[PDB]
């Protein structure tokens, strides 16, 4: 099963809050790791935002197939017949889902199996505090390790090849970073109070870079990927969990009560939130599509996966909670 | 025959002595006042960074009230239209609006910590002074505990004889032994007064039903518990900034210096006999002449009676207690 | 992984227990030190971190541009006041100038020069990230005095 | 998902302290930031709440004005819940429930949340433009190369939301890359005699550009208007610079308002033991963009008036343009008041 695989793209537009488990400090913890402590969207969720995106675009009816537009309400009928006017009326009752998203995203919560199967959100670029360059991408080098191997995946062609050259190791207290990061003068940058020494190397930013346009195109999520490659920094392992662990949004919260105008007792609470301009990768595997006289537009896999990339290219969306205060909407660039 | 310097970096420092020398035209009056002070040397080897020698650069005093006034006119029509826009908050709000010229001389922040060691409440954007609306609060506050005290001293402090006795232990816990001479004078019965307005609001319910006479209405000690509020309940009336009013800054001059010459400061400070040997340290320090006239409003925001009271009891505190600094002094006193 | 709030907070206490240590009979040269250090940051963030440096050399009656923190002794002066700003001056310059040390996590942001004669001739960026470091090693420096440091 | 997004403009007529609560630094009490960055904004918890309040208080007083008629909510609820009409205006006669438009907009109150969502999700209040004082020019309202990106990227995503690729492009011509020591500011703040610039602490040459500055001076007059909150926009496209980030970073951490405060004790007419301390505020004449997105209202059997994503859309921007709103602590002492402005694309 699950012939093929794709690379989804998320870039945080606004902090997220996925998910809530040690909640030491933080009410609600954000979606993390355990043998590693980074952030991560579980499968679950990423899976069941992309099926309500698809649900909602598919009562839209804006799915365009092939640059032609899919009707799905004339597209069951074709495939089903019979009652398929009567499971229209499913869908009508909402307890259904249309045939797309039953054939791709799932069946509904009553036989088959979903053709995609969506993995989790592994963290790749941590937005931190910098003294110079305000603000810096850092990374570690077991996270360009699980980059190039999730990618061995999809990519072989050259580009795979050329990825295998990436292979560091840093010590506690060294890190290589770009012309921005650098302190004037002395050779060494503060992130989040912590001094590191920059380590003389000009090859693995820019084969990070160079692979990141290479399969996100020049547009790095509308920004120029150019402007990015002079404040990318690679740190430790440690560096980099402490990083992930205490560099998210603490933001503390309360309720008041018109009644007296003051916070209302046992109302405050500190959430944990997850950065702004945090890249992400996903990977989302495709399969044989169920046999239920799919039509022939969709019929093999590659035509699935290619319809999926073209409707969720350059897309916006919201995950976790906190939807109603402006948290969690993410750009999406699949990977082409 | 003074030599001045500039404690600011290079390629600024130039740009500083010429807006001190009055070759180039500035335009903010905190700028200059502030992020481009001048450390004058006289004679004597010390660059002082004071009022009294930063003045030493120009003909006299004059000169210095003349162009410390005209930077301050060089943004008159700024300063208009945040005026426009200030009354026009003042009218959304159901807040009643009152003017007030200044009797005496008004200084008001004058203990904020600074180079000049002798400050003043300047606006950031415009370099104008103000009173802050936390000054016209406490004032108001202290003046209804002055008139309380005043008025009914004996009956609050036979109601209240366990706060009473609680802070005359506190007061022989921290002024000295005293342990039991705590004079009952009517210092002690404000400071009762204020704490039960603070921490002891609750208490002070049988005490609500009290009236007291504020020019010519009367106020309840339950009004002005609603008006200021506790910290349980919040206040209903919002004081807000007083700002003089653009027009008399075209004539009269909105700053000027005053002088403190303290003879006998070793006597003050370190003990020694006063006798006459005790050559003076004169220290000059900004404030706003008597004359200039200033906008103050109040708004409410439970009940328009309220915002009456303390429009009232505002106009009583500044005609007899008086805000800013030095008041011992009748400094900021207004005048119908 | 060697945080620099660790050598901010040792930095601090070292020098507070210095200040406590060698003036315990003087009490208010400990008041004058605490007063000084809790009003530092207000002047700092009012004028500037030159402008302070400068205000502080000036309470000293010693010349600008001349004169280095290594080349002052905090103990020469008669006056309470001038002993309190003389300490703050060169507790504030030698974090900036040095850190905690050499071999310490944080070796100060200038190599060693002096922070005016650094401030002077800097760009606006290098001397915003000295006023952050002075501000916060100011926070901790007064959170220390007033915990031992007595009041005046 | 949404259906519309609005954008709030929130110009601070008076400094204001959006409150953070984390620690406490020299300057005690410090505003809420972006961690990463250090720009301050106030998150969406903050001014959803005071919006809700407002639109409370509102339809309680009965102004609210919907269709250019009056808005009734006991007859309202009476129409849609005559079965427990009494009932539920009890909980709010006995605040248990918000009104009904509030509830519709902004979700049920806190007494119950299994029922519906809100029809409304704001949004978190970047910063747009910073007023830093000059010497020439008195102030002068600051920007920078992210926030203008940030800018770009809100208004896709509105385009996104809207299908309306025609707004999409509208800030899209501008691309800058300024140094550490460069500037693009207007004619006003320019010295003269000198291609320089002084921004409250930093002399900065006058970098050569005119498109950057004339599309972003156009796109703030179609996101607000001809009126530039009290005054002509085009009487401000003069004193406008874009500053490099780092410097904009240090404007926005170190130029904010410091204001110190005292108890002053009766017993003694002087400052009480440990009775100062310092809060952080943001400046007065400082402008924040907010995006306002609109879905369909998640409640059942709504009233014909404000049946549509669109009726939702009017009604807020009807309610909340040229508005006067208290942000953050600070409200009975005058802090914290805001002109909004709402506007649509």
């Amino acid at each position: 099963m699950f012939e093929k695989a794709v690379v989804f793209g998320l870039y945080s537009i606004t902090p997220v809050h996925a998910g809530s488990a040690e909640l030491s400090v933080i009410a609600l913890p954000i979606q993390r790791e355990r043998h590693t402590g980074f952030p991560v969207i579980w499968g679950q969720s990423l899976k069941g935002v992309l099926r309500s995106r698809f649900r909602q675009l598919e009562l839209d009816e804006k799915i365009e197939v092939e640059s032609q537009k899919w009707k799905w309400k004339e597209k069951t009928k074709e495939v089903l017949k019979e009652k398929a006017d009567e499971f229209i009326k499913k869908v009508e009752e909402r307890k259904r889902d249309p045939l797309l998203t039953e054939i791709v995203f799932g069946p509904a919560t009553d036989e088959h199996a979903g053709a995609v199967s969506v993995g989790d959100a592994k963290i790749l670029l941590f937005p931190v505090r910098s003294a110079k360059g305000v603000f810096a991408f850092v990374t570690s080098p077991i996270v360009i390790q699980r980059l190039k191997e999730d990618f061995e995946l999809v990519s072989e062609i050259e580009l795979k090849q050329i990825l295998s050259r990436f292979k560091v190791e840093l010590s506690n207290n060294e890190t290589i970073a770009g012309n921005a990061l650098i302190l004037n003068g002395e050779n060494k940058v503060i992130l989040e109070d912590i001094v590191l020494k920059v380590k003389s190397d000009s090859n693995v930013i820019e084969n990070l870079v160079e692979v990141l346009k290479t399969l996100f195109g020049d547009n790095f999520f509308g920004k120029p990927i150019e402007s990015i490659k002079e404040r990318i920094a690679i740190v430790s392992d440690d560096v980099f969990k402490s990083f992930t662990r205490f560099s998210t949004e603490i933001v503390a919260r309360v309720r008041i009560d018109a009644e007296k105008g003051t916070v209302a007792r046992g109302g405050l609470w500190y959430e944990e939130f997850l950065p702004s301009d945090t890249l992400m990768y996903s990977l989302i595997a495709v399969g044989s599509p169920k046999k239920e006289n799919l039509p022939k537009e969709v019929d093999n896999t590659q035509k699935i996966v290619n319809v999926l990339k073209v409707t969720f290219n350059n897309a916006f969306l919201q995950i976790g909670g906190d939807e109603t205060v402006g948290k969690g909407f993410v750009k999406v660039r699949a990977g082409v | 025959n003074v030599v001045v310097k500039y404690p600011v970096n290079s390629e600024l420092a130039n740009y500083a002595e010429k807006f001190w020398k009055k070759e180039l035209a500035i335009y903010n009056l905190s700028l200059i006042l502030n992020k481009m002070t001048p450390f004058v040397k006289r004679r004597s080897e010390s660059y002082k960074s004071s009022l009294s020698a930063v003045k030493e650069i120009f003909k006299n005093v004059d000169d210095f009230q003349n162009f410390l006034n005209s930077v301050l006119r060089r943004s008159l029509d700024e300063y208009r239209v945040f005026f426009e826009n200030y009354e026009r908050l003042f009218n959304s709000f159901s807040s009643k609006i009152f003017s007030m010229r200044t009797k005496s001389r008004l200084v008001v922040g004058l203990g904020d910590e600074s180079v000049y060691e002798t400050s003043i409440r300047l606006h950031r954007n415009y370099g104008v002074p103000y009173i802050p609306g936390s000054a016209l609060k406490g004032v108001a506050k202290h003046y209804a505990f002055s008139i309380l005290a005043r008025e009914n001293g004996d009956e609050i402090l036979r109601i209240y004889e366990s706060v009473k006795e609680d802070l005359k232990a506190r007061i022989a816990k921290r002024d000295k032994i005293k342990k039991n001479d705590v004079p009952e004078d009517y210092y002690l019965t404000a400071a009762v007064i204020q704490e039960l307005f603070e921490k002891k609001f609750d208490e002070l319910g049988a005490i609500r039903n009290t009236r007291v006479e504020i020019g010519d209405t009367v106020i309840s000690v339950g009004d002005i518990v609603k008006i200021f509020g506790t910290q349980k309940e919040e206040g209903s009336v919002i004081f807000f900034d007083a700002f003089p009013t653009p027009e008399q800054l075209k004539d009269k001059p909105n700053l000027e210096l005053d002088i403190m010459n303290p003879h006998y400061q070793p006597y003050y400070q370190h003990g020694e006999p006063p006798g006459d040997w005790h050559s003076p340290n004169p220290i000059f320090f900004l404030t706003v002449p008597a004359g200039v006239e200033f906008t103050f409003a109040v708004a409410s925001r439970d009940l328009d009676d309220l915002a009456e009271k303390a429009e009232k009891l505002l106009k009583e505190a500044l005609k007899k207690f008086g805000v800013g600094a030095k008041t011992s002094l009748g400094y900021g006193r207004f005048d119908a | 992984i060697r945080e620099i709030e660790q050598e901010r907070a040792s930095f601090a206490f070292k020098v507070v227990s210095d200040i406590k240590d060698k003036y315990s009979q003087n009490k208010k040269v400990q008041g004058k030190y605490s007063s000084y250090a809790e009003k530092a940051p207000t002047i700092i963030l009012n004028n500037g971190l030159g402008a302070t440096l400068a205000f502080f050399l000036s309470k000293l009656e010693k010349p600008i541009d001349d004169v280095d923190y290594k080349s002052i002794n905090p103990e020469s002066f008669g006056n309470a006041e001038n002993i309190a700003y003389a300490f703050l001056y060169k507790h504030l310059s030698t974090w900036l100038a040095e850190g905690n040390g050499k071999d310490s996590a944080f070796s100060g942001l200038t190599n060693g020069e002096d922070p005016l004669k650094y401030i002077m001739e800097k760009t606006a960026i290098d001397v915003a990230i000295s006023t952050e470091e002075a501000l916060s090693i100011l926070n901790w420096i007064k959170k220390f005095a007033k915990a031992m440091l007595e009041e005046e």
